[PDB]
C-alpha cells in the first residue's frame, strides 16, 4: 500500500519466532528503539501491531 | 551534540562485578558479521550519548 493509507495489523495468540526476519532481505533499513534485535526472540509481549 | 561519551550496547554474556572490557571487536550476526559495516546484522559494539 502507500503511505497515505498505510496498512495496520494486529498479531497476538502465537509463538513468536524472529528468526525468520534475516533470511527475508539484505534489509537496507532494520531498526528498532529501545529493542535490541539479537535479544527479541526470548523475550515476551503482549500484542504486536505490523 | 557531544560524541565523546560512549557506553557498550553489544555484548555475548554480561560481566562479573568490576570487570572492565575495552575491546572494540565488531558483534556477532546470525552469520558471520560483515565487516565494521551494516548488514542482517553485523552491528558495532559502542554507541554514543549525543
Amino acid at each position: 500500500a502507500s503511505v497515505y493509507a498505510w496498512n495496520r495489523k494486529r498479531i497476538s495468540n502465537c509463538v513468536a519466532d524472529y528468526s525468520v526476519l534475516y533470511n527475508f532481505a539484505p534489509f537496507f533499513a532494520f531498526k528498532c528503539y529501545g529493542v535490541s534485535p539479537t535479544k527479541l526472540n526470548d523475550l515476551c509481549f503482549t500484542n504486536v501491531y505490523a | 551534540g557531544n560524541y565523546n561519551y560512549r557506553y557498550r550496547l553489544f555484548r555475548k554474556s554480561n560481566l562479573k562485578p568490576f570487570e572492565r572490557d575495552i575491546s572494540t571487536e565488531i558483534y556477532q550476526a546470525g552469520n558471520k558479521p560483515c565487516n565494521g559495516v551494516a548488514g542482517v546484522n553485523c552491528y558495532f559494539p559502542l554507541q554514543s550519548y549525543g
